[PDB]
């Protein structure tokens, strides 16, 4: 439930930026809504399934 | 300037004109001799030698013109300028020397006559009979004065003499047959204004392509042809000449001239001399062309190259031939003698007995130890060019002809307002040394 | 208005020092030893005072000051004219006097009272009748020689003023005939053909149109002795050329018609419609492939600068050719007015043909410029003799590797300001990609992605820096250092790649090669070779892969090596291999994707377009705009002497020889008959050329002579007699031909100043002034002792090239902070207090920086002034200078050769170059430009003590270049109009660079970039200016040009051709032909033509003879006669011409011309005395 809502929000944030965004930015913006552990799990699962890739360590792009 | 791209041109290599079988030339023996030529005579600080050369040149001119002047019977009792103090007041004398300055006053003329021994001041009163001649004499000309002297230092003259042509001449023997001669000049091969069609029609005329009986008889009695200067346009005469050239290389200019002069029949002899735009000396007198640059006109089997100036004998008559660049000095000095009538300036040059007297004007003089521009012997016909206008006059038995040009009007000429007379050809009779007909080819231009 | 209390104090200090100098000048001058009893240089503070003190009429300052504030500058002139005609300023008499005074005053007001046109350019104003058509009155203006140097914009306004005056007075038009117009056309054409090439050549139709509509006559006296064909024209008194009138008509109403029509519409004058009409009538595919096409169609190459080439002055770049000068929009600390910025490295590598202050013949922006070092921009790229490629961007490396240079592939960069483009109205060439564009893109990307605000070139808040550093994972100190000096601090290549892959900005311009300088097929071949036969060492920064080394054998590379050279890629050759090092392997292999996508050639595409079509990191065109230039007129930092050196203004005639030595005449006891003025003592009756009586000690009175009866009258009786002889009724004169004995005068002077050890004292042959008042001989003795020279008015001058400067560092001029605080400086340009020698301090308007040669000369001048004050006048010393550093804080006067007014400055430092540094306002106040011009500097006290109006030449033009009035305050609103276009911004914005690709006119973004004009009126025009580019030193580089170390022409041409060969952007065969066509063939032909029409001169006398004397000796002297033109003058340039013909690929016309010239020279002197190009030429054909 919360994971399902969170992945869509993270996809929304990365979509409008259209470039790689640092993990600190997404952590600070989505931090109030969701705890750190859930955000990390969501990032790991999104990488595992595969719609986004990591060019440089700590930066995420579509 | 700015030289542009390369261009393709033609050198008249497929132009062939043949003789007409309807004309049979008359068999006449040929009597030509080159009486005078520059090449016949054989003539550290550099400034010293150059000054010495100029001094010797003017001394030689003075001596020659004095030897000419002394032949006048009315000239006698000649004294040296340095010995003028011995001259008594009542005794009249004569002085011969060069002219340094000529100044006009309200009561006469004042000259400055310089000889080998001194310089004196001469006064010619306005009432003198021979006063108009003194008003037209150019500087650096050898003149004579007659009069008295003053202890004040002024020579008072009442007569004035020039080295002229004598008034009496002997009647030369006649000829068994009649022979003519053609005089042309200023061909200017390689220029954009050169009239090709007119020259082709002229060549067709010499080969017996006519339509009148008189022309048929004249063409069969032509044995000589004389060209005086400016046979090619040259390169680098004035800035911007590249844009006015069809053949911008002097080797090809002489090649084209030779190709275009190979159609003159075999029974005609040609005499060619250098000009001002040719590959020759940059100052008169000019010995000849440069062999390595103007080779193709040396290989023609019926052409002999002459100098500027030269004297040619034809059946016993003397022809004086020069390009005639000294007409510009006389025109600039004497008022009333404009262009379009180049006869009177020629008369002045003849009656001063020098082809280019002024030094320092617009005629260059080379440093030669001896003066070769003095007319030592009186000729029968004098031919010149360089003016691009045809004229003919007679003075005391001699004929003076200015051959026209084969080049049409250019921008430089119409800026200075001179109208040329292209494609006019004089035909002279050797027996009489007179122009008897003028041919016109201006319609084809 | 509220000034910051600093400018007011500055001006007050300047006035205090000026008054201090004037006090002693006035105390000394009142003793009676000088022509006047008071100082002869009045001082003024604005335009009204100058106009009153230059041309009058009295009482005009108040009216001018009222009307300028009421209406404006332009209409106040018309109001003053109206008041003058109405008689508000007294009774003048005839209408000619009213017209002349009105024209002079109006022109002075419009020209701001600096240019000498109203005083010397206009000679007379007369009323004439149209005697040929209708017999109606019309106004005529007479011009003189000086109008030819008064400027184009000052010639045009005279016609307008004359038209207004003739309209106001109630006169008719000037109705000419056909002969007048034909004469004008002939005169213009003859002038252009014969005497000098006019800057603007008008067609005859334009001349006829101008002559048929101008309501006044434009005539003058004869200036050149060249006859004209048309003669005896009614109303014209001369048959020779009238240069001033025709030059006015050609370079005024025609060349400057836009300015004239602007003035006409602003003023409200009616009847000038024809000028307005003439003015108005006269005026599938990749991104970079199309931009190049539009660039070439809308901006075409110009070759007007390369038309003429003088030996010894090389050509540096062909017109609009890659490899020449790169274009960088900006302004340095010491450039901007008309001055270019050039790295010192490229000064060295062109064999030092360029030094600081050398003038260049530019192509694109204007016509000329001056070079000034800038050490921040890039330098040349060179190829060594062993095949290596280097980038030289500093002075020492250029000094080190000069001897091993084989080819200069790229010259370097040039800094040209936006104000030059505005002034010359030049379309904006597309901008190359540089550091500041990249930094603006960087900060914009940060703002758009992470909502962080940063400002380049300033100091930012700590919180923003920390936030950006946290988001970027870099050291905050590095970010702070990069954002304040983005032109000296650069990131490593891996950081640049990281920035491009994270933020989305393009690659750093430092690591961008000249990709568009090569064709795509060459890059495809290089790609295949690199994929097949290369060894690459890979590395990793954070996930990203970048190359570290490339080693490939030379045999497999083949012709692909030239591609690397054209790309500007540094590499080395060793042991039969080519090696690419660390920072450049990444630059070569990152835009190609590390060989992950194949490079293929595609039509209608460029290399960068193909790169950007398929790649993650995008690029920009590093080189797209190039500019050519040529050398001319090297720098000058010398003294000023009259043509024969002069140290005293005392006539000597021919009793002193050619050198005109008074001491030699005194030694031999000669008697000289010269034209001089005497004085008579009222009591004892002494007569002599001095002012004070040697016996009585009282002041004497001038003696006036009558030329007919030779009667002497003192000044009092002359005033009683109204300066007319009672018996003769003729005009009296103040001078007569008299005999003097130099020995007694010299002995008296030597005993008067106690100076004995003098070996030479040079004077003049005859005086030019009407008064012919001589100078005291004691001044000459002291000048000779101190080794200084004199000018035509009694002053000592020093001439130097002028360069601009706005900001400076104390370490460049050798001045401590304590001395600066004593002078008045307390802060730097950012507001911080002045505590270190490395800070940058803004320069005040009237403070100047002199050269060291100027200091060496002014030290002697100061010693002379002190000696004069101590011995001649009996007063305390003033300067007390032992070293040139003791002149810091003193005053000078600046002057220009075409002006009649000076400006006061202050000395604050010295440099080691050969130029004169000053504020742009200072040079604008002399009506002068910083593009190769030279001005003069003189000490203030010397000028006040020694200047006199009685020594000036009587002829027109004698008052030019003379300090008739000096200005003590500087106002930017009344200096000039070019300085109003100078940009004063710190950095150009993104809008400028984005609008650069659209090829916009500079008038479409004047509101974006701040200029000086936007600050006029407000107190902010005196301070707050900024600059874009910094520089380490303003005198770093060569000081003297190589052109001054070469004597022979063969050496000149050899060095010039070597420089041409070295540079890739110059075709040496084209240079070889231009030299022959422009300098060598004309000289040979002219000398050969002049040899046969020459003159001959004697050695003892100097008589000229038009033909040689027969005896070979002078008729009078008996001495040797020599030639004027010799054989050595017609053969000096023949060997160089033969070498050019034989070694360089020139056209056949020139070859044949030179060969025929050799033959002609050989042939002329005939009767007086296998591998060659001529022999091969004549043997081949
Ligand atoms: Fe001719
Ligand atoms: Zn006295
Ligand atoms: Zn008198
Ligand atoms: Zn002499």
């Amino acid at each position: 439930e919360l994971l399902e809502k969170a992945k869509e929000d993270i996809l929304n944030i990365l979509r409008q930026k259209r470039t790689a965004i640092s993990r600190k930015y997404i952590l600070k913006k989505l931090g109030d809504k969701y705890d750190e552990e859930t955000i990390d799990d969501a990032i790991t699962e999104l990488l595992a399934q595969g719609e986004i890739y990591e060019p440089e360590t700590g930066y995420y792009k579509l | 300037e700015e030289i542009g791209e390369e261009k393709e041109y033609s050198k008249y290599e497929d132009v062939v004109i043949e003789w007409n079988p309807s004309v049979t030339p008359v068999q006449i023996e040929k009597n030509y001799e080159v009486k005078f030529d520059v090449r016949q005579v054989k003539l550290g600080k550099e400034g010293e030698i150059i000054v010495e050369a100029y001094a010797s040149l003017f001394k030689s001119r003075l001596s020659k013109l004095k030897r000419i002047l002394r032949e006048n019977p009315e000239i006698s009792n000649v004294v040296d300028i340095g010995k003028l103090n011995y001259v008594s007041g009542d005794e009249e004398v004569t002085i011969i020397g060069l002219v340094n300055s000529k100044r006009e006053t309200n009561r006469g003329l004042i000259f400055e006559v310089e000889d080998k021994t001194g310089i004196v001041k001469v006064f010619l009163p306005k009432d003198s009979e021979d006063y108009r001649e003194a008003f037209k004499v150019l500087p650096d000309a050898v003149v004579a004065f007659k009069g008295f002297y003053s202890k004040k230092g002024i020579f008072f003259a009442n007569k004035f003499y020039l080295p002229d042509v004598p008034l009496y001449r002997k009647q030369k023997p006649p000829l068994e047959e009649k022979v003519y001669a053609i005089l042309i000049s200023d061909i200017h091969v390689g220029s954009r204004e050169f009239c090709e069609k007119a020259f082709l029609k002229f060549l067709e005329w010499l080969n017996g392509h006519v339509e009148s009986k008189e022309e048929e008889e004249i063409v069969s009695r032509v044995k000589y042809l004389i060209i005086a200067g400016d046979v090619v346009d040259g390169i680098g005469i004035y800035p911007g000449q590249y844009s006015d050239l069809v053949i911008p290389d002097i080797f090809d200019q002489y090649e084209a001239l030779a190709n275009l002069l190979a159609n003159v029949p075999e029974h005609i002899t040609m005499f060619i001399g250098p000009g001002n735009a040719d590959a020759a000396r940059p100052a008169i007198p000019q010995p000849e062309f440069y062999k390595e640059y103007a080779k193709p006109i040396y290989k023609l089997k019926n052409a002999i190259i002459i100098s500027n100036p030269a004297v040619i004998r034809l059946h016993g008559r003397d022809f004086l031939i020069a390009h005639g660049r000294g007409i510009e000095d006389v025109v600039s000095f004497v008022p009333g003698l404009t262009h379009h009538k180049p006869g009177l300036p020629m008369v002045e040059l003849l009656k001063m007995r020098h082809l280019a007297p002024t030094f320092g004007g617009k005629v260059p003089i080379a440093p030669d130890p001896e003066d070769l521009l003095v007319i030592e012997e009186v000729p029968d016909l004098v031919q010149m060019g360089h003016v691009h206008v045809y004229d003919a006059v007679v003075y005391r038995g001699v004929q003076l002809v200015n051959s026209a040009t084969w080049q049409a009007q250019t921008e430089f000429q119409k800026m200075v307002n001179i109208v040329p007379t292209p494609a006019k050809v004089p035909v002279v009779d050797v027996e009489s040394a007179r122009v008897v007909k003028v041919l016109d080819f201006s319609g084809w231009c | 208005m509220e000034l910051p209390k600093e400018m007011e104090e500055y001006f007050e200090m300047l006035q205090r020092e000026i008054d201090k100098a004037y006090e002693i000048a006035k105390k000394a001058r009142a003793q009676g030893k000088d022509p006047s009893l008071d100082v002869e240089i009045p001082q003024a503070t604005d335009m009204a005072g100058r106009v009153e003190s230059l041309v009058g009429p009295p009482g005009v300052a108040k009216r001018i000051r009222e009307l300028v504030k009421e209406y404006g500058k332009e209409i106040a002139a018309l109001k003053i004219v109206d008041e003058i005609i109405e008689g508000k300023f007294g009774d003048l008499g005839s209408r000619e006097k009213y017209a002349e005074q009105a024209v002079r005053t109006a022109l002075a007001i419009l020209t701001e009272g600096i240019v000498s046109a109203p005083i010397e350019g206009i000679a007379n104003v007369k009323i004439k009748r149209n005697t040929w058509a209708d017999n109606s009155e019309y106004l005529a203006l007479y011009y003189a020689g000086p109008i030819r140097s008064s400027g184009g914009t000052a010639q045009a306004l005279s016609v307008l003023v004359g038209d207004y005056v003739r309209r106001k007075l109630g006169l008719d038009r000037f109705k000419p005939s056909e002969k007048h117009i034909e004469r004008m056309v002939e005169e213009v054409d003859l002038y252009h053909r014969a005497v000098t090439r006019l800057q603007y050549h008008p067609s005859p139709e334009e001349v006829r149109l101008a002559m048929r509509n101008i309501p006044i006559e434009i005539t003058g006296e004869a200036t050149d002795d060249v006859e004209v064909s048309h003669r005896d024209v009614p109303g014209v008194e001369t048959n020779q050329l009238r240069g001033g009138a025709i030059l006015v008509l050609a370079e005024g109403v025609l060349q400057k018609a836009k300015k004239l029509v602007k003035y006409i519409d602003k003023m409200g004058i009616e009847g000038w419609e024809w000028l307005k009409e003439f003015v108005e009538a006269k005026e599938d595919m990749g991104f970079y492939y199309s931009l190049y096409q539009k660039f070439k169609e809308e901006i075409a190459p110009s070759d007007k600068y390369a038309k003429e080439v003088i030996g010894g002055r090389p050509l540096f770049s062909d017109p609009s050719k890659p490899g020449g000068f790169r274009l960088r929009y900006g302004r340095s600390r010491a450039s901007g007015f008309a001055t270019w910025g050039i790295n010192p490295a490229t000064m060295i590598l062109v064999d030092e043909f360029l030094a600081i202050g050398t003038q260049l013949k530019t192509e694109r922006p204007g016509k000329g410029a001056v070079v000034t070092p800038v050490t921040t921009i890039e330098g040349p790229i060179v190829k060594l003799k062993d095949g290596s490629v280097l980038r030289v961007d500093d002075y020492n490396l250029a000094l080190k590797v000069r001897e091993d240079v084989e080819e200069i592939l790229y010259l370097g960069d040039a800094v040209i300001a936006f104000g030059d483009f505005v002034e010359n109205n030049q379309t904006l060439l597309p901008a190359n990609y540089c550091e500041e564009w990249w930094i603006l893109e960087f900060v914009k990307a940060l703002k758009e992605i992470y909502e962080v605000h940063l400002e380049p070139f300033t100091e930012n808040e700590e919180e923003s820096i920390e936030e950006a550093s946290d988001y970027l994972e870099i050291d905050p100190e590095f970010l702070k250092e990069m954002l304040r000096d983005p032109l000296r601090v650069k990131p490593p290549v891996e950081l640049a790649i990281h920035f491009s892959e994270v933020l989305g900005i393009p690659l750093h311009p430092y690591y961008t090669l000249y990709w568009n300088s090569v064709e795509p097929k060459d890059v495809e071949k290089l790609w295949r070779l690199l994929k097949n036969y290369a060894e690459i060492e890979w590395s990793n920064f954070r996930g990203i892969k970048f190359a570290k080394k490339i080693v490939i054998s030379q045999e497999k590379l083949g012709d692909s090596k030239r591609t690397l050279e054209l790309l500007g890629l540094p590499h080395t050759v060793r042991d039969g291999n080519v090696i690419v090092d660390y920072p450049w392997a990444a630059a070569l292999l990152t835009p190609l994707g590390n060989l992950n996508w194949e490079f293929m050639a595609k039509p209608l595409y460029a290399t960068i377009d193909i790169i950007n079509e398929n790649n993650e990191i995008k690029l920009r065109d590093r080189g797209i705009s190039w500019i050519g230039a040529r050398m001319g007129r090297p720098e000058k930092a010398k003294e000023r002497k009259m043509k024969p050196p002069v140290q005293v203004l005392f006539p000597i005639g021919l009793a002193g020889g050619s050198s005109r030595d008074i001491k030699k005449a005194a030694e031999e006891g000669k008697v000289a008959e010269v034209e001089i003025a005497f004085f008579k003592c009222p009591k004892c009756g002494h007569v002599g050329p001095e002012h004070l009586c040697p016996n009585c000690g009282t002041r004497k009175e001038l003696l006036w002579v009558c030329p007919r009866c030779n009667a002497e009258y003192p000044e009092s009786q002359a005033e009683g007699y109204n300066y007319t002889c009672p018996k003769c009724n003729v005009k009296l004169r103040p001078y007569a031909k008299r005999k003097i004995r130099p020995s007694e005068l010299l002995n008296r002077a030597m005993e008067n100043v106690k100076v004995y050890g003098v070996d030479k004292l040079k004077g003049v042959m005859g005086m030019t002034s009407g008064w012919k008042m001589p100078e005291p001989l004691e001044k000459g003795l002291l000048r000779a002792k101190n080794d200084v020279y004199v000018f035509k008015d009694g002053t000592i001058r020093f001439d130097a090239t002028d360069a601009p400067i706005t900001h400076f560092r104390p370490r460049e001029i050798g001045v401590s902070v304590e001395k600066l605080r004593e002078l008045g400086y307390t802060h730097d340009f950012e507001g911080k207090p002045l505590v270190s020698e490395d800070q940058i301090v803004e320069l005040k308007p009237q403070d100047i920086i002199l050269s060291k040669e100027a200091g060496r000369y002014l030290l002697k001048v100061a010693k002379f002034v002190d000696d004069l004050l101590e011995k001649f006048y009996g007063l305390p010393r003033f300067y007390n200078a032992e070293k040139m550093e003791d002149l810091i804080g003193h005053l000078v006067i600046g002057l220009a050769p075409h002006t009649s007014a000076g400006i006061v400055g202050r000395i604050i430092g010295f440099v080691d170059a050969l130029v004169g540094y000053a504020h742009p306002y200072f040079h604008a106040a002399k009506r002068r430009n910083c593009d190769g011009d030279e001005d003069a500097v003189m000490l203030l006290l010397d000028a006040l003590l020694n200047f006199s109006r009685y020594y000036l030449p009587e002829k027109r033009g004698g008052k030019m270049d003379a300090p008739l009035v000096i200005t003590t305050r500087l106002d930017p609103r009344e200096v000039d109009s070019e300085v109003h276009n100078m940009d004063i911004v710190r950095y150009y914005p993104l809008e400028f660079y984005e609008a650069t690709y659209e090829l916009k006119s500079p008038k479409e973004l004047v509101g974006v970039i701040e200029r000086v004009e936007d600050r006029l009126g407000k107190p902010e025009m005196y301070y707050g200016l900024k600059f874009t580019h910094d520089t380490d030193d303003i005198a770093l580089g060569p000081k003297m040009s190589l052109y001054k170390q070469l004597g022979d022409m063969e050496e000149k041409v050899r060095r010039q051709l070597e420089v041409a060969k070295r540079i890739r952007a110059v075709d040496e065969h084209g240079v070889a032909e231009k030299i022959l066509n422009s300098h060598l063939i004309p000289d040979l032909r002219g000398n050969l033509r002049s040899f046969t029409r020459q003159e001959f001169r004697c050695v003892k006398c100097n008589t000229k003879f038009r033909r040689p004397p027969l005896n070979g000796k002078c008729p009078v002297c008996g001495g040797k006669i020599v030639l004027t033109v010799s054989k050595g003058a017609i053969e000096k340039y023949l060997g160089t011409a033969k070498m050019l013909v034989t070694e360089y690929n020139v056209k056949n016309y020139t070859r044949q011309r030179i060969c025929l010239t050799e033959r002609d020279i050989d042939s002329l002197f005939e009767n007086v005395f296998p591998n060659d190009i001529c022999q091969r030429l004549v043997m081949a054909r």
